[PDB]
RNA sequence: CCGAGGGUAGGGCCCGUGACUGGGGCGAAGUCGUAACAAGGUAGCUGUACCGGAAGGUGCGGCUGGAU
RNA sequence: UGGGAGAGGGUGGUGGAAUUCCCGGAGUAGCGGUGAAAUGCGCAGAUACCGGGAGGAACGCCGAUGGCGAAGGCAGCCACCUGGUCCACCCGUGACGCUGAGGCGCGAAAGCGUGGGGAGCAAACCGGAUUAGAUACCCGGGUAGUCCACGCCCUAAACG
RNA sequence: CGAUGUCGGCUCGUCGCAUCCUGGGGCUGAAGAAGGUCCCAAGGGUUGGGCUGUUCGCCCAUUAAAGCGGCACGCGAGCUG
RNA sequence: GAAUGCCGGCAUGAGUAACGAUAAAGAGGGUGAGAAUCCCUCUCGCCGUAAGCCCAAGGGUUCCUACGCAAUGGUCGUCAGCGUAGGGUUAGGCGGGACCUAAGGUGAAGCCGAAAGGCGUAGCCGAAGGGCAGCCGGUUAAUAUUCCGGCCCUUCCCGCAGGUGCGAUGGGGGGACGCUCUAGGCUAGGGGGACCGGAGCCAUGGACGAGCCCGGCCAGAAGCGCAGGGUGGGAGGUAGGCAAAUCCGCCUCCCAACAAGCUCUGCGUGGUGGGGAAGCCCGGGUGACAACCCCCCGAAGCCAGGGAGCCAAGAAAAGCCUCUAAGCACAACCUGCGGGAACCCGUACCGCAAACCGACACAGGUGGGCGGGUGCAAGAGCACUCAGGCGCGCGGGAGAACCCUCGCCAAGGAACUCUGCAAGUUGGCCCCGUAACUUCGGGAGAAGGGGUGCUCCCUGGGGUGAUGAGCCCCGGGGAGCCGCAGUGAACAGGCUCUGGCGACUGUUUACCAAAAACACAGCUCUCUGCGAACUCGUAAGAGGAGGUAUAGGGAGCGACGCUUGCCCGGUGCCGGAAGGUCAAGGGGAGGGGUGCAAGCCCCGAACCGAAGCCCCGGUGAACGGCGGCCGUAACUAUAACGGUCCUAAGGUAGCGAAAUUCCUUGUCGGGUAAGUUCCGACCUGCACGAAAAGCGUAACGACCGGAGCGCUGUCUCGGCGAGGGACCCGGUGAAAUUGAACUGGCCGUGAAGAUGCGGCCUACCCGUGGCAGGACGAAAAGACCCCGUGGAGCUUUACUGCAGCC
RNA sequence: GAGCUAGCCCUGGCCAGGGUGAAGCUGGGGUGAGACCCAGUGGAGGCCCGAACCGGUGGGGGAUGCAAACCCCUCGGAUGA
RNA sequence: UGGUUCGUGGAGCCAUGGGGGAAUCUGGGCGGACCACCGCCUAAGGCUAAGUACUCCGGGUGACCGAUAGCGCACCAGUAC
């Protein structure tokens, strides 16, 4: 049946994207942490 | 006259619709409409703040002239009477001799082809607007401003009217549609007549679907809910209320007056409503 | 082919009968009151309506076929 | 063709008396009610008195053993629309008449539907009395209704 | 109680005997036929239906008879539900 | 050595289950070390409103070619969406951007909030909506509306010529809109042709035919034609369209008006450019100088912004036209022509799926377009079939039990069972015919019945033509023929009677409940006068509502009909300027500490002092509540009647063994041979009862009872048959579970149910197909139950506090 | 975290074919005029039958599945909430 | 109201949201209610090294580990997944 992942590139960028994270104190702290952790990708890979 | 249907479906058996008899023009004035932004009962936080709204027919807002003192002494011809989805009353198209066009809410008896006017000197006839102080005591009147130059606020619903009862100083005394007796300032405009479409209240919606067309989504009883939801929620089987009948938020809802006590207009209200 | 009738199915009218139930007639040796006849002890009667253990009462309107 | 009387009918306006409630004033010990009382109302200021206002309903005197209508019925005053009827003239028509099974209309009150309206009155209903008792009569309250519009009902001691 | 699935039915049996029938017998208030009562006997047999989830029970129509109990109130890694 | 410990390795079950739709295969030839599985051929089967084709998402090289087969592929593999390498995606006109705005988002101004931040008219962003210029064919292994070819087109820059008061983010028009139904004319698409073009064929009894088979078009500027859409023209006045205006609006007059004119689009034609079958030869050649014509059907598409009707009353903004303002009028703009200029991103491939979402090459899920033919009344249904695509990535045998899915069945016909559960029956269309009851619609497809194929002959009407022929549509009458049977296959209601509940269509517990539950029109109470009440928010600000009591909030009840009684003592709500109580604060009689003092400092009575509470009244479609005992009537029984206690008042109408009745299968009646259910009644209602509504009610219901007919493998009671498994051989090869095990029966015993202890009995060693009684079999640290001064959700007149309100 | 699910908002899209035949309108009848009756026309509806589509009634199968909700048969809605 | 050991206590001190509201040394605050005395100190403006904290970084040293240890990572790890 219809499952939970239904990819949509626009949805993905507008929701978890670098600009979205930067707009908000919580998102900027996500970037602070993921940089501190050494994450190779700070934000979901998405094609555009 | 409300229009009946033969019972050829279970719902048409009781459905009645308005006759639209007074209606003479079936398309609004292009420069007098603007989109109505449908809200669903949600505020600017996105939250339902009025329950059970949404999903009705799309509507264009017709701009209504609720001032009228705006154009004193300039007469207009009643060009047409039209349907307005944003209100119960019909609306009348006015062609001012100026050449400006506006809408007003349409009084009972307005005739298309006739002429109306506003100002202290206007004939006391159906369709005209004057400050209250220049209107003969006893006359029934509609679209009343509540404070000078603030716009018509009283008696706008289909069939409603206010009556001038007396005068006192700077104020006249009105009987509101509710029967409240209230002082309204003499400088406030009112329009002579009652609002039309007086049969409006005799319409029988007839089926669930018709409330739905009106943007009125189903309403659910506190009694049909659970205690997390409502004071009347829960209990095994049906239950009586079990406490004074309450709103979802807990305030009592059979009799508890709710008008703010120390309110400045109390001074101008002579007698609270009847019945 | 038509055809007595037989068979299948659905209807109409009438008679008998039926747990139970509604009043009716009668009887009379009872209980309860006393509504009507006298101004019948609240004049009566009335169509209607609501109501009462019961005759009945009250309201609205009508009639005199009402005493003083 | 001239005239006449009349609460005949429909619509729209509109006047004063009274009752009720509200507001203001002034005043105080009761008021009200019956055969007599009681319930009730009243010092949280009633009754009685003055002024203001609101609202509904009915139109005193005129009024009659009166008038009008087919009947049911109809009553302040004004205008409009409208029926019946009588008189005089003896001008017109030329038996064109009477009654009328069916049908159609109208039909007090109560009652009913939808919507108004609601002062007084008042079924039901509460209470006080009366009484052997008193689901009554009498007293204090009181909702339909009584009023308007529209649609029903179609009864009557609708009787001379 | 770090689980022994719990009524009834179906299916499939198997055992006990305090025997329902059938076989043998004594007493009888056993003439005969038919009963009653006790004793021996478990080889086999012990019906179909209406009601109710029922087990049980009542009822219809039959029968030689329409037995009562045990097997985790036999049987859900066999079914039902 | 144990912690259902942790990590890892390796066992067991086991050569076991399985190898993923029962659409299906067979053979020959090739290749290779190796072939059921790769290539080619022929035969067979399956899909074909798809299992074919085109788009959009998402995916991201999976595309094409060469070389490979360790692993991946449920087997195999020479093959592959796999490994290696190389190639491959071409645009002014398609899509998006350099255009518009929608919700929403953001946000000069501005407002608010301890900080972070929250709002916010303009503006800006934001599309699958608006706007905007490309069609046909050819070419590559692989791209093509992109390259090529042909014919068309757009904007921008410059210039020339003619024209004109030119000029804008400002004014106006327009853009610009619903749902249902629908006209005319076209086109797409399709069917037929005795006509046209074509390689060839005459079999097996007949046919050299008006035979068979195949094809018979596509695109196209201007002009022209046909069919539609849009749109009045002139003058005068003018105070409105936040400046101006000659524009637009408004008034007047003249002319035009189901026309014309002007304008825009569709379709047809149209210079020209393309394509072009079967079959036969090896994607290509030929067919071919291919023909390229007539008739019929015909859209849901187009003309379009068409028409009518309806109520629920149906985006914006730019492009575009017009108006004028600063300005500028050697400019500028419009029209025509010419030359130049024209950027960035996407484009491969999958795309109902082996490439997307489901851990898998997963019987699931995924939006839009096309979707041929015949026949069945119609159709996107059904069957078969075209183009195209497939046989589903283990096979070969065998012909047990058992299981699945399926076919038939003597006599019976519900006897089955909780229950006709399941399966039969019925089944489309045309015609006849059709009850109670009803809200007059319905109930209704009630029920029940007849007809249904083919052949010949006669005949009626319509469309297209032309009025006729041909073609297509709708019939009527007559005479016959065959079979068991004519909707001959496939798709396609069993029906009736009678109760409960809910009026009705709807909604729900995604994944054990679809219902009598929720909702629903409708009824009532109540709050709310508008900066409304109410809701969200600390606030600002929003919703309510650009609404205004015929409206908005809350609550109960639940179409409709007839109705909705009594109790206001308690609680709630409403009303009540008296009275009682009442905090801070006011007041300051009186008193105290200290100082030599003035003084400083403290306690403090009367009295004034809110809401709330008390108190007085009202109030039920507000929370709620609606009795008991004794006696009495010509025989018994009962009690209309009297008495008495109690209460705030003692249950009205209607209904009643009920979705409520304990005793209970109450009693009586009905139906059955028999009826704990069902229907009708009765009334000592354990424990109905009037908007947590009472009693009814036509229609409705995948709701829940009870009965009957029809018909059946449900059953007596089972039998046979089919295919997919099970079984055997080749290939690949799991799982939970497992202290170890050399693991019998009885009677006992034992922590009370023993393979494991005692005594006896029985028993050679090891498997395969089967059955499920046991291993207190497996799974899950029982969910019931209790315990823990364990947890959480919920309630209230528990306690305590907080928001909110006074 | 609303790419699942729930509600709402903006903007688009979809709903074969068949049946029933409301109002209205025209005509006829009727009457003083009417109401109203009949016919034809018309095409209404939380109307009917039924695909797509949306569901999930009853049963069977599945149950270390094809699948952590599927499959077959049956069945509800299908111009509307 | 907070701070302090100070939880309303005999509750001062420091701070301050509300109200009221001075003075300039003969001014003012303080020494734990208050008063007197005796003392201490100068509010309502600002700055100020060092001695103190930490360890991303470099070095030195271990009765520290030695690939199930030691950092999650000795290895291309905040990776694969
Ligand atoms: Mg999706
Ligand atoms: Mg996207
Ligand atoms: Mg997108
Ligand atoms: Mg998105
Ligand atoms: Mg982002
Ligand atoms: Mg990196
Ligand atoms: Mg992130
Ligand atoms: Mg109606
Ligand atoms: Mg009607
Ligand atoms: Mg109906
Ligand atoms: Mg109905
Ligand atoms: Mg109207
Ligand atoms: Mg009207
Ligand atoms: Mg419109
Ligand atoms: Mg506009
Ligand atoms: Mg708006
Ligand atoms: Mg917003
Ligand atoms: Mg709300
Ligand atoms: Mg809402
Ligand atoms: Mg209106
Ligand atoms: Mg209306
Ligand atoms: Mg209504
Ligand atoms: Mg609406
Ligand atoms: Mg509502
Ligand atoms: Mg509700
Ligand atoms: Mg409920
Ligand atoms: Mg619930
Ligand atoms: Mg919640
Ligand atoms: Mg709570
Ligand atoms: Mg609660
Ligand atoms: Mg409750
Ligand atoms: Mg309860
Ligand atoms: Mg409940
Ligand atoms: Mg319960
Ligand atoms: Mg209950
Ligand atoms: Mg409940
Ligand atoms: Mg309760
Ligand atoms: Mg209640
Ligand atoms: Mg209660
Ligand atoms: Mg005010
Ligand atoms: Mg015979
Ligand atoms: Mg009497
Ligand atoms: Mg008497
Ligand atoms: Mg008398
Ligand atoms: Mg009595
Ligand atoms: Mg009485
Ligand atoms: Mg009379
Ligand atoms: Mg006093
Ligand atoms: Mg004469
Ligand atoms: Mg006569
Ligand atoms: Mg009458
Ligand atoms: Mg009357
Ligand atoms: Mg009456
Ligand atoms: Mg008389
Ligand atoms: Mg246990
Ligand atoms: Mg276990
Ligand atoms: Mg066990
Ligand atoms: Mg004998
Ligand atoms: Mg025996
Ligand atoms: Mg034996
Ligand atoms: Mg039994
Ligand atoms: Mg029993
Ligand atoms: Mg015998
Ligand atoms: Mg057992
Ligand atoms: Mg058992
Ligand atoms: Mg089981
Ligand atoms: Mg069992
Ligand atoms: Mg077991
Ligand atoms: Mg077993
Ligand atoms: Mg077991
Ligand atoms: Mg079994
Ligand atoms: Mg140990
Ligand atoms: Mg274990
Ligand atoms: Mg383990
Ligand atoms: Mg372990
Ligand atoms: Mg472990
Ligand atoms: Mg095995
Ligand atoms: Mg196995
Ligand atoms: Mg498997
Ligand atoms: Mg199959
Ligand atoms: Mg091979
Ligand atoms: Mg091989
Ligand atoms: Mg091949
Ligand atoms: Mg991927
Ligand atoms: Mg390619
Ligand atoms: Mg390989
Ligand atoms: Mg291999
Ligand atoms: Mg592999
Ligand atoms: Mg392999
Ligand atoms: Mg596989
Ligand atoms: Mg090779
Ligand atoms: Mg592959
Ligand atoms: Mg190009
Ligand atoms: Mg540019
Ligand atoms: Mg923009
Ligand atoms: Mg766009
Ligand atoms: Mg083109
Ligand atoms: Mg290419
Ligand atoms: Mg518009
Ligand atoms: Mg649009
Ligand atoms: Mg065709
Ligand atoms: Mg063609
Ligand atoms: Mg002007
Ligand atoms: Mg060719
Ligand atoms: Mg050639
Ligand atoms: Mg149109
Ligand atoms: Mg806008
Ligand atoms: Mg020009
Ligand atoms: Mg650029
Ligand atoms: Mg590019
Ligand atoms: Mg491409
Ligand atoms: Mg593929
Ligand atoms: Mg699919
Ligand atoms: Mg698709
Ligand atoms: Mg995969
Ligand atoms: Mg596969
Ligand atoms: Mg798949
Ligand atoms: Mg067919
Ligand atoms: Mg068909
Ligand atoms: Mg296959
Ligand atoms: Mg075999
Ligand atoms: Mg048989
Ligand atoms: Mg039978
Ligand atoms: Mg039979
Ligand atoms: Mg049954
Ligand atoms: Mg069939
Ligand atoms: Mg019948
Ligand atoms: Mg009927
Ligand atoms: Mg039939
Ligand atoms: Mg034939
Ligand atoms: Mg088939
Ligand atoms: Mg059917
Ligand atoms: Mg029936
Ligand atoms: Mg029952
Ligand atoms: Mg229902
Ligand atoms: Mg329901
Ligand atoms: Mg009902
Ligand atoms: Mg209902
Ligand atoms: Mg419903
Ligand atoms: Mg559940
Ligand atoms: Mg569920
Ligand atoms: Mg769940
Ligand atoms: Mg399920
Ligand atoms: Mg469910
Ligand atoms: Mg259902
Ligand atoms: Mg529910
Ligand atoms: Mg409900
Ligand atoms: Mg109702
Ligand atoms: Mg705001
Ligand atoms: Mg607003
Ligand atoms: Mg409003
Ligand atoms: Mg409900
Ligand atoms: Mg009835
Ligand atoms: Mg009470
Ligand atoms: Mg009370
Ligand atoms: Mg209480
Ligand atoms: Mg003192
Ligand atoms: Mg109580
Ligand atoms: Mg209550
Ligand atoms: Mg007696
Ligand atoms: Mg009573
Ligand atoms: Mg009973
Ligand atoms: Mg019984
Ligand atoms: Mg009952
Ligand atoms: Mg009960
Ligand atoms: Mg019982
Ligand atoms: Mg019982
Ligand atoms: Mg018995
Ligand atoms: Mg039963
Ligand atoms: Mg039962
Ligand atoms: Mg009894
Ligand atoms: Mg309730
Ligand atoms: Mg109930
Ligand atoms: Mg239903
Ligand atoms: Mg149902
Ligand atoms: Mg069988
Ligand atoms: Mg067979
Ligand atoms: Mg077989
Ligand atoms: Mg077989
Ligand atoms: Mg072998
Ligand atoms: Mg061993
Ligand atoms: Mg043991
Ligand atoms: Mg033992
Ligand atoms: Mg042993
Ligand atoms: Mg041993
Ligand atoms: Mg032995
Ligand atoms: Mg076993
Ligand atoms: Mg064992
Ligand atoms: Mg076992
Ligand atoms: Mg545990
Ligand atoms: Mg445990
Ligand atoms: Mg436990
Ligand atoms: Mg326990
Ligand atoms: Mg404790
Ligand atoms: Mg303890
Ligand atoms: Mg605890
Ligand atoms: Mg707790
Ligand atoms: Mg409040
Ligand atoms: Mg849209
Ligand atoms: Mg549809
Ligand atoms: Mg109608
Ligand atoms: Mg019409
Ligand atoms: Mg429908
Ligand atoms: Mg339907
Ligand atoms: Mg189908
Ligand atoms: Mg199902
Ligand atoms: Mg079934
Ligand atoms: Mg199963
Ligand atoms: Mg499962
Ligand atoms: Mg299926
Ligand atoms: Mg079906
Ligand atoms: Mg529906
Ligand atoms: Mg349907
Ligand atoms: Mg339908
Ligand atoms: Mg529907
Ligand atoms: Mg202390
Ligand atoms: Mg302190
Ligand atoms: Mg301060
Ligand atoms: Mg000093
Ligand atoms: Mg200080
Ligand atoms: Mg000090
Ligand atoms: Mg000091
Ligand atoms: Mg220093
Ligand atoms: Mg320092
Ligand atoms: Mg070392
Ligand atoms: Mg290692
Ligand atoms: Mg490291
Ligand atoms: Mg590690
Ligand atoms: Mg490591
Ligand atoms: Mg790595
Ligand atoms: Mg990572």
């Amino acid at each position: 049946m219809k499952r939970t992942w239904q990819p949509n590139r626009r949805k993905r960028a507008k929701t978890h994207g670098f600009r979205a994270r930067m707009r908000t104190p919580g998102g900027r702290k996500v970037l602070k942490r993921r940089r501190q952790k050494g994450r190779w990708r700070l934000t979901p890979a998405v094609r555009k | 006259a409300v229009k009946k249907f033969k019972p050829y479906t279970p719902s048409r058996r009781f459905m009645t619709v308005a006759d639209f008899s007074e209606i003479t023009k079936t398309e609004p004035e292009k420069s007098l409409v603007k989109p109505l932004k449908k809200t669903g009962g949600r505020n600017n936080q996105g939250r339902i703040t009025v329950r059970f709204r949404g999903g009705g027919h799309k509507r264009l807002y017709r701009i209504i002239d609720f001032k009228r003192w705006d154009k004193v002494g300039i007469p207009a011809k009643v060009a047409a009477i039209e349907y307005d989805p944003n209100r119960s009353a019909r609306i009348a198209l006015l062609h001012y001799v100026d050449g400006e066009k506006r809408y007003i809410i349409a009084p009972d008896g307005l005739q298309v082809g006739q002429q109306v006017v506003a100002g202290p000197d206007a004939p006391i006839q159906v369709g005209n607007a004057l400050p209250l102080r220049f209107i003969p005591v006893g006359t029934v009147v509609h679209a009343v401003e509540l404070e000078p130059k603030k716009g018509a606020k009283l008696a706008r619903a289909a069939g409603t009217s206010a009556q001038i009862q007396g005068r006192e100083g700077d104020y006249v005394i009105l009987r509101l549609p509710s029967g409240e007796l209230r002082k309204v300032h003499g400088e406030c405009y009112a329009t002579v007549g009652a609002v039309g479409n007086a049969d409006h209240k005799n319409i029988v919606l007839g089926k669930a679907g018709r409330s739905r067309w009106l943007g009125r989504r189903p309403h659910v009883r506190g009694a049909a809910m659970n205690p997390v939801d409502h004071p009347h929620g829960g209990g095994e089987g049906r239950a009586p209320r079990g406490r004074p009948p309450a709103s979802p938020w807990g305030w009592q809802t059979k009799g508890l007056k709710t008008r703010k006590r120390r309110k400045p207009s109390s001074r101008f209200i002579i007698a609270r409503r009847k019945k």
